[PDB]
């Protein structure tokens, strides 16, 4: 139900989207927030060059990308959807909403929820083995 | 949906894997798994690349999926054993490494049923039977399952058992062979007798044939010459393009490659030739002080851990090898020294940042930070499913008790 909705949102990236969520029992505002966050991210992906270019840049995550991830998990979790299912669904293996793997989505959601990272741009970054002294 | 493309992509995936460009190779596979999901040769390669890269649980998942998958109707395109023999052979190899001897025998047996001529599974089953059973019982097994299909097959088996030190099994094997050329039999009898610490007497022709038939190598000749100086080993060794090994070990000659020195030492350790091995160890001074790290690994490999420890204790940590870390981590964990073990596992992550085993050791050891240790591993291995399954276990249990 929610998985089918998120697909149609990604396709656009206006009025029609709110109607799709309401039919499937999804809050129009929360759906509206996702559409703005996705379009801002996809525009932001082009603001950093190309999708392939962004993936090879030293920037691992975007604040807008991180905003969109936490937004997507929240709305999907309210539908009794498992974390791993959301990870695969939003990843490259399914809806290709994020240029990330399921392991990457679930790990970063874990990092966000356990406050291991803030919602900012994230970059990609005579002695023994025992320690005693060998005479 | 054309077979030339599927095979073209495979030539590429295989070419990259052979050049050890595994990440590029796995990229080709994952692309193939999307376009041609029925071709099992692609998943079978992911499993093999994952195996050598020490992600055994992810490899197990794929091999298990290759046998009897309900979701995909795997139809091979060139390797028709991709869904039969090869998954069994690898699952048996992994389960052996995992010390699940019962599961290893089950798959090894099945793999042998599929292809009965693979010296790989036979060598492994024979060694696995050595864990429990006696040589006469093992030979009964091999005869029962028709291991020795021909004389050449038995000799190829014999080169394996003689190097492992299986004196009685080798004796059973060679005696069951029919009409063996006498030089071949003499070389085998001498090799079996050397395992038994019997004075070695071998004819010049038997040595010469034994080298050519790849039943005798330079280590064998050096051991024999050390045990019996009356043997004509120098003339044979000089002509065999290994004269330097003879000169170094016996004639105070110049240094040989570290690989060759350790070759002779390994055979000595493997055959239980303690007198010869000590003598060889006396020659290590001419090598760099780093040579002791390799000797340490050698001793650890053959389960002389106390002797291996004594070498590791005197090696600069900069020169301790990646296997050495893995040996040391395993040793300390068995000695209930988790603090020092974790320190080495952590060290492995810093030096060998791409080796899956070190991150896994930290996860196993650092129980207090397990969830964090798992997350760190995923950062380095973003396509590994085992890590993702591990985090969900901890994450679901925490999130259920905390939220309710």
């Amino acid at each position: 139900e929610i998985r089918k909705l998120l697909q149609e949102i990604k396709k656009q990236v206006t009025t029609e989207i709110k109607k799709m969520a309401s039919e499937a029992g999804i809050d129009e505002q929360t759906a509206e927030e996702i559409y703005h966050l996705l379009t801002e991210f996809y525009q932001a992906v082009e603001e950093h060059g190309g999708i392939e270019k962004y993936m090879h840049s030293n920037i691992s995550w975007l604040k807008i990308e991180l905003e969109l991830l936490s937004a997507c998990y929240q709305i999907a979790i309210l539908e009794d959807m498992k974390v791993l299912d959301i990870s695969e669904m939003l990843s490259l293996n399914d809806l290709r909403i994020f240029p990330k793997t399921p392991s990457q989505l679930q790990n970063t959601y874990y990092k966000l929820k356990k406050e291991l990272i803030q919602v900012e741009d994230i970059p990609k970054n005579k002695t023994n083995i025992f320690g005693k002294v060998v005479p | 949906h054309y077979i030339w493309a599927k095979l073209s992509a495979y030539h590429i995936a295989e070419l990259l894997e052979q050049e050890k460009r595994y990440d590029e190779s796995l990229a080709i596979i994952e692309e193939a798994r999307v376009i041609w999901p029925n071709v099992p040769e692609f998943p079978l390669k992911k499993a093999n690349i994952l195996y050598v890269n020490h992600q055994l649980e992810d490899a197990k998942e794929i091999y298990q999926s290759l046998l009897e998958n309900a979701a995909i109707d795997y139809q091979p395109i060139v390797l028709y054993e991709a869904t039969n023999f090869m998954p069994h052979k690898m699952l048996g190899t992994i389960y052996l490494e995992e010390k699940d001897y019962t599961r290893a025998m089950t798959h090894f047996s099945k793999a042998y049923a599929e292809n009965s001529s693979d010296y790989g599974v036979m060598f492994q089953m024979i060694m696995l039977l050595s864990k429990f059973h006696q040589p006469k019982e093992i030979f009964a097994f091999m005869e029962r399952h028709h291991f020795i299909s021909s004389t050449e097959t038995g000799l190829r088996l014999l080169s394996m058992t003689t190097q492992q030190g299986y004196a009685e099994l080798s004796e059973l094997i060679v005696q069951s062979l029919t009409d063996v050329y006498p030089p071949v039999a003499e070389a085998t009898e001498v090799k079996i007798a050397t395992i038994r610490n019997v004075f070695p007497v071998i004819s010049e022709s038997a040595i010469l044939f034994g080298i050519k038939e790849e039943l005798i190598d330079a280590a064998d000749l050096c051991l024999w010459h050390y045990e019996n100086p009356q043997l004509p080993i120098e003339n044979v060794m000089k002509n065999s393009d290994v004269g330097d090994i003879y000169d170094f070990i016996f004639e105070n000659g110049p240094r040989i490659s570290k690989k060759r020195y350790l070759f002779v030492l390994e055979r000595a350790i493997a055959l239980g030739k303690g007198e010869f091995a000590d003598y060889l160890l006396a020659l290590r001074n001419v090598y760099h002080d780093s040579i002791n790290s390799h000797i340490a690994d050698l001793f650890f490999q053959y389960d002389f851990a106390d002797i291996a420890l004594d070498f590791y204790n005197i090696v600069d940590a900069d020169e301790v090898t990646k296997q050495g870390y893995i040996n040391l981590i395993n040793y300390l964990v068995d000695a209930d020294v988790l603090d020092e073990a974790l320190a080495i596992a952590e060290r492995g992550i810093d030096n060998f940042s791409t080796d899956f085993r070190f991150y896994l050791w930290a996860i196993k050891i650092d129980t207090e930070n397990r969830a964090n240790r798992i997350s760190e591993a995923m950062d380095e291995f973003p396509n590994n499913r085992y890590l993702a399954k591990l985090l969900d276990e901890v994450t679901m249990l925490q999130d259920t008790v905390t939220n309710n």
